[PDB]
């Protein structure tokens, strides 16, 4: 079924984060606000409804999200690790970092911009997009990863984690370290 | 302590004022030239814990 | 603005008997209500010197 | 450098709790 | 030894305290006035390497209880209490002002308006009230305006002299000071005059403690009191008996 | 002996004393009256006192 | 890995992936 | 490890730190 | 040295 008004009182705290792990609900309403961190960890939900909005923080690690459609306002970070996630949209507002971690992940937006760190650890992601901008650190480790776009920007550490990386980005300013 | 109890405090002083309005006038019953008096009752404020409309 | 002497008349007190009575009432629940939380103290640190 | 402070329940609680001296929580940090 | 000991310590002696506040709130029952104060407690973890396992608790006052007191109908001139939302502005002996909610007004050898607490009461010009000492009949308005009868006069020369000061804030906007009276988080704040303030004449507004709500909140605290006392004896006795590992 | 600043937070916690009586105050509200056949008692209407 | 729903100890910052958990 | 661990905090507001 | 010690002396 799909969580009601009254459904969607008893999952959230004093400050406004709603709770939803392991609860049986397949789909919210459109135009979802939450007042803070949202959790929706090992969910049956399979699509965010549009116009949702986030005041802190979306967690869906180890759950079966796998659709996300623009114009999601999250103020945190988005957590989407061991999800069924395979494309980024484009348009996201994001406050905070990026964990695609051991999702099926394939495709990323066009000069994406994350504000924290980046992860793509074990995912079956080809190439990044033109233009990528991280203001963290970025974790490739175990990824299928192996050639770099002409244009990059990393902020702080490069951590390759075993992938081997053949072609290097022409403009490339590195605020930190590359680790392998 | 208890709303209950001062709320009806208020209602034992009303009619204290009542019976002794109504004492004089039994009193002035022979007096020349009296006029009758009655007491005037009215509700006290209310608490507005939650705004109609 | 003074008042005047009036003979042969005395001027009852202005106590309200019923009055006392409520007022009696609230100050006996609420002396009862005192006694119970200095017994619950007690009975707090008793359990601390026992158990502990 | 020398480190030092109250031991047991004073220190043992959150820095809101201001049972600690200012000046002895400073030598919890290092002084020589 | 175990790190349990003080953690369920920080637990039991902030129940004390919290114990404490309930206790201030069923002493000020039958107090004038009285504001009840909220007793909450908050869970600080202690972030750093390492397990997150320990997490302290602070007992903290979020708030105050703001709605209307007992009203008392006395029959007394003097005695004015708030309908509804409002306070009165006084200023206390140092001379900083402050919101009261008391009017368990009087009148010294001089005409200035106190009230219980020995405050003096503010007036139109944001001054003390001094009224004239030879009065007949003091009779307060519903809005806080003040007509006495000079001492001598006819019944018909009844005029205003002043209009006291009633100001209604933002409640959430109010602490208490370290004498009961309620000021501006933010200082420097103007305490600004409220026209919607009303004052009924003849009646004091008591306390608004709810005596049953206390009591319930107490029976837990003892619990949670007693389950933490515990958990410091088991930390004990874990420690004695693992004294013998260094036996040999 | 610090006070102010963060009232709704645990480093400024306040707790209270308890209560107390601070003054009996005395209402002089005008009593009723007590007619008697005795010619040397004397009553006041509105203010004032007799002097002894 | 183990548990999927590991807490952090390290303070919210929202903007570093946490490495205390097995983020794995 | 080659240097001591940092101490633990405890703040009753996580964002004044 | 700590600063603000008590001491063990007849004040």
């Amino acid at each position: 079924y799909e969580l009601d008004y009254y459904s969607k009182f008893g999952h959230t705290d004093n400050y406004g984060n709603l709770d939803l792990r392991n609860k049986p609900y397949t789909q919210l309403p459109s135009g979802f606000v939450v007042k803070g961190n949202l959790n929706i960890s090992q969910t049956p939900i399979k699509k965010l409804p549009k116009g949702l909005d986030v005041g802190g923080s979306l967690e869906a690690t180890n759950s079966a999200l796998k659709t996300i459609r623009s114009g999601t306002k999250i103020k945190g970070y988005a957590n989407l690790l061991g999800s069924k996630i395979e494309s980024w949209p484009r348009g996201i507002k994001l406050g905070g970092y990026l964990n695609l971690t051991d999702t099926p992940l394939k495709t990323l937006p066009a000069k994406l911009r994350v504000k924290g760190d980046l992860s793509v650890i074990r995912t079956p992601i080809s190439a990044l997009p033109e233009g990528l901008v991280v203001d963290g650190n970025l974790y490739i480790g175990g990824s299928a990863l192996q050639v770099f776009p002409d244009t990059m920007t990393v902020k702080g550490n490069i951590f390759l984690g075993g992938n081997k990386i053949t072609k290097w980005p022409s403009n490339l300013t590195l605020g930190g370290a590359v680790a392998p | 302590m208890h709303p209950a109890l001062w709320v009806s405090k208020t209602g034992l002083d009303a009619q204290q004022t009542n019976i002794a309005t109504i004492s004089n006038n039994l009193a002035n019953a022979s007096t020349v030239g009296y006029k009758k008096s009655r007491a005037v009752f009215e509700d006290l404020f209310y608490q507005n814990i939650n705004q109609p409309g | 603005g003074l008042g005047e002497i009036r003979q042969s008349m005395l001027e009852a007190s202005n106590v309200n008997v019923t009055e006392e009575l409520v007022n009696m009432i609230e100050a006996q629940r609420v002396y009862e209500m005192n006694s119970k939380v200095i017994s619950s103290v007690d009975k707090m640190m008793s359990f601390v010197n026992q158990q502990l | 450098n020398m480190v030092a402070g109250i031991p047991g329940a004073l220190s043992n609680q959150p820095p809101a709790d201001a049972s600690i001296p200012q000046d002895v929580a400073q030598m919890k940090d290092g002084s020589v | 030894m175990d790190r349990a000991l003080f953690l369920a310590m920080s637990g039991a002696k902030q129940n004390m305290q919290a114990l404490q506040l309930r206790a201030n709130n069923l002493a000020n029952v039958s107090t004038t006035g009285f504001r009840a104060d909220l007793a909450q407690a908050r869970s600080m973890q202690a972030y750093g390497e390492g397990h997150p396992s320990r997490v302290f608790s602070m007992t903290e006052r979020p708030g105050h209880n703001f709605a209307q007191g007992s009203v008392i109908t006395t029959g007394r001139d003097l005695d004015v209490t708030i309908e509804g939302s409002g306070w009165i502005s006084v200023l206390d002996h140092t001379g900083k002002e402050g919101l009261t909610r008391n009017g368990n007004l009087k009148v010294d050898q001089n005409g200035m308006l106190t009230n219980a607490s020995g405050h003096l009461v503010l007036g139109e010009n944001d001054a003390p009230i001094t009224l004239p000492i030879p009065l007949s009949k003091i009779e307060i308005g519903r809005d806080g305006t003040i007509s006495v009868l000079p001492q001598g006069a006819p019944a018909e020369e009844f005029q205003a002299v002043d209009r006291i000061k009633l100001v209604k804030p933002n409640d959430q906007s109010l602490f208490k000071d370290t004498n009961g009276l309620f000021r501006h988080k933010t200082p420097n704040q103007p305490y600004e005059a409220d026209a919607t303030v009303s004052l009924q004449t003849g009646a004091i507004e008591g306390s608004n403690v709810n005596a049953v709500g206390e009591m319930t909140a107490l029976i837990d605290l003892q619990r949670q009191f007693e389950m933490q006392v515990k958990m410091m004896s088991t930390a004990e006795e874990m420690d004695k008996s693992s004294d013998s590992l260094l036996r040999m | 002996g610090q006070s102010s600043q963060n009232t709704e937070l645990p480093s400024g916690l306040m707790l209270g004393a308890g209560s107390k009586v601070v003054a009996t105050q005395k209402v002089h509200t005008h009593g009723n009256a007590q007619t008697t056949t005795n010619a040397l008692d004397m009553m006041v209407e509105g203010d004032g006192f007799f002097q002894v």
